[PDB]
């Protein structure tokens, strides 16, 4: 909640906020594909990340969307990605956000073999305080925590994106893409009342996948665990609800980390650790007071 | 290798293609002139020739169909890579649009009657040995008491599922699928090899029966993954939270039965709907 170097650039972000004004398609030139695109803005020299979501609906409904989306101009934190603006062009709503040259954590995990414990500690702290910021300052939960929605940069800060700030955009979604990797909590799969605890589960499941280099459900057999060091969708979801949660191997990781992810992956959300309990857990106290050049790891790992 | 439109009993001289009727996952649906008609233009990639070889057989099966509650299949011409399915044009509104309109009033008696009409048409299609496998309120049309079924059997050759290791689910699709189908879904599952049956179509009608009274799809609040698990393990809503009697709830209990064999046939379902207040 406090720092001066983090306040140094977040206000400089608000200096770059002045010339953003309003935004339309012809302001942008496609630079590259990361559906999201890295784009070059010309009314102002910022290079931006503009995300296009294809939806067709009456004008007043998507105007209600933009009203709900402009709240992102209000939320500012070193742990959540900054917001430029949201306009409607060619029947596809655009969300303009910070471009983070490191990408998402799933594609850097695809680049590396596995992500070491020390980096995942700093990742845990920032995700916890990011979710804490959203819940305590804006009364919102993320609803979609997963490695593809956690971004990194060469400066060394990591931020949460694709969080649920708008309600009508949930219902306005024409469709959804369900694959073989699911990060949804058991309580949401069973359709019960859910809170930020579901985001804490998603964080825990994201952490173990990045630690071991493989999506951990179903758990691998003995031969696959040694080498590291065809399933329908319903079979996976029913495994998440009824079978015991995934756990880290007991040999290569510290007790603090193993207990940390175990507290995050408790099926009962009332017994699952909350953001406050995680803030006191021994794993992040230990990780917070560590000297790790995150920018050095990234730039040398991804290249 | 080709189907001519001169092979059809509807005498065909000219066909005018008009404006687009609406957006749709499967091909484009234009206005037409023959009387006005509904033309659905489809593209085939000229692969799986044996699958379109079966598409021709399924189309010739449509030729023997004629029923007051089933859209009149009028013809189909295939000059690869382009195919076209020509059916009678339905005036009025989709049951999807009618059910979600504030001005339209849907008492228990009209919902009983609308359901009975869909059952009559589906009973015919089953008797002819045809599976609809994509029954929704967007494929049923309602014009002041006239109820017609549309788009039967298209889902087999549809290709509405096509990201890498990620299957595409649209909003209302899952809540119509019986549990045996829901448990089969996979990022590389295909429409031609899904275990559809007469029982699966009865399940899809049970979804419409819920939609008629709640006037919204079941599992409206919840995301796709939650719907897949809840429906796969047999969890289903009821209509008591809106004050519907046991008679109207038993319809769902039978149609949505977890075991296939416990679901009634359409003839038996027609009997059940006759005995409502
Ligand atoms: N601010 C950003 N900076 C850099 N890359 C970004 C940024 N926002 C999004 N991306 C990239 O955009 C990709 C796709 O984003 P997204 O639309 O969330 O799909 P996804 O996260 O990969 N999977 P899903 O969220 O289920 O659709 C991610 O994998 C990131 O690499
Ligand atoms: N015979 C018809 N008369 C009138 N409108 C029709 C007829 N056939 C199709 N349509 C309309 O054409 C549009 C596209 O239909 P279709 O391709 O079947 O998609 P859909 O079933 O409505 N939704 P989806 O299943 O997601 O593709 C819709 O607006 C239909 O109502
Ligand atoms: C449901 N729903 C409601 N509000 C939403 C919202 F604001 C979203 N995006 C977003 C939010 C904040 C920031 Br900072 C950056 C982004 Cl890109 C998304 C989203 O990213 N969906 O991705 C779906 C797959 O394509 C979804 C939202």
């Amino acid at each position: 909640e406090l720092d001066e170097q983090q306040r140094k650039r977040l206000e400089a972000f608000l200096t770059q906020k002045q010339k953003v004004g309003e935004l339309k398609d012809d302001d942008f030139e496609k630079i590259s594909e990361l559906v999201v695109f890295k784009v070059s803005h010309k009314p102002s020299g910022l290079v931006m990340a503009r995300k296009l979501i294809h939806l067709e609906i009456k004008p007043a409904i998507r105007n209600q969307i933009i009203r709900e989306l402009q709240v992102l101009h209000e939320c500012n934190s070193p742990y959540i990605v900054g917001f430029y603006g949201a306009f409607y062009s060619d029947g596809e709503i655009s969300i303009c956000m910070e471009h983070m040259d490191g990408g998402s954590l799933d594609q850097v995990l695809k680049k590396a073999g596995r992500i070491p414990e020390q980096i995942l500690g700093k990742v845990s702290i920032a995700v916890i305080k990011g979710l804490t910021y959203l819940r305590e300052k804006h009364k919102i939960m993320h609803r979609d925590v997963k490695p593809s929605n956690i971004l990194v940069n060469s400066r060394g800060e990591i931020k949460l994106c694709d969080f649920g700030v708008s309600g009508q955009l949930i219902d306005s979604m024409a469709n959804s893409f369900v694959g073989t990797r699911s990060y949804m909590s058991p309580e949401r799969l069973q359709g019960t009342h859910y809170s930020v605890q579901s985001d804490i589960w998603s964080m825990g499941l994201s952490l173990v996948e990045m630690a071991v280099g493989r999506y951990p459900i179903p758990p691998p057999d003995a031969k696959e665990l040694e080498l590291m060091f065809p399933m329908a969708i319903f079979e996976l979801l029913d495994y998440i609800v009824n079978e015991p949660p995934p756990k880290l191997p007991s040999a290569v990781f510290s007790l603090e980390f193993q207990d940390f992810v175990n507290k995050c992956l408790i099926k009962n959300p009332a017994e699952r650790a909350d953001l406050k309990q995680l803030m006191v857990h021994a794993f992040i106290k230990r990780s917070d007071a560590e000297e790790v050049d995150f920018a050095g790891w990234l730039c040398s790992t991804i290249g | 290798t080709s189907i001519f439109l001169q092979e059809w009993d509807i005498p065909f001289e000219q066909l005018e293609i008009g404006e687009l009727i609406g957006k749709g996952r499967f091909g484009q649906v234009y206005h037409g002139r023959w009387g006005e008609v509904a033309i659905r233009l489809i593209d085939i990639e000229r692969d799986n020739e044996d699958q379109l070889k079966a598409f021709k057989r399924e189309v010739m099966a449509y030729r023997q169909t004629r029923h007051e509650n089933v859209v009149l299949f009028m013809g189909a011409c295939m000059s690869p890579p382009h195919l076209a399915i020509i059916t009678s044009l339905c005036k009025g509104r989709t049951l999807y649009s009618v059910v979600r309109d504030a001005k339209i009033v849907l008492d228990v008696n009209k919902t009983r009657q609308i359901a009975q009409e869909i059952v009559k048409g589906m009973g015919y299609l089953h008797a002819k040995g045809i599976l609809h496998k994509d029954l929704k309120s967007k494929n049923v049309f309602y014009d002041n008491g006239k109820v017609v079924i549309t788009d039967f059997g298209l889902f087999s050759i549809s290709g509405v599922l096509q990201r890498e290791d990620k299957l595409r689910i649209q909003n209302g699709w899952l809540c119509h699928l019986a549990p045996e189908i829901i448990r089969q879904l996979s990022p590389d599952t295909e429409e031609d090899k899904l275990p559809f049956s007469k029982h699966s179509d009865v399940f899809a009608l049970g979804t419409i029966w819920y939609e008629l009274h709640a006037r919204e799809w079941p599992f409206k609040t919840q995301p796709a993954e939650a719907i897949i698990w809840q429906m796969g393990t047999g969890m289903k809503p009821n209509l008591s939270q809106i004050g519907m009697g046991k008679e109207i709830s038993d319809i769902l209990l039978f149609c949505w039965a977890f075991e296939q064999e416990e679901r009634p046939t359409f003839t038996k379902l027609m009997d059940m709907l006759e005995k409502l207040p």
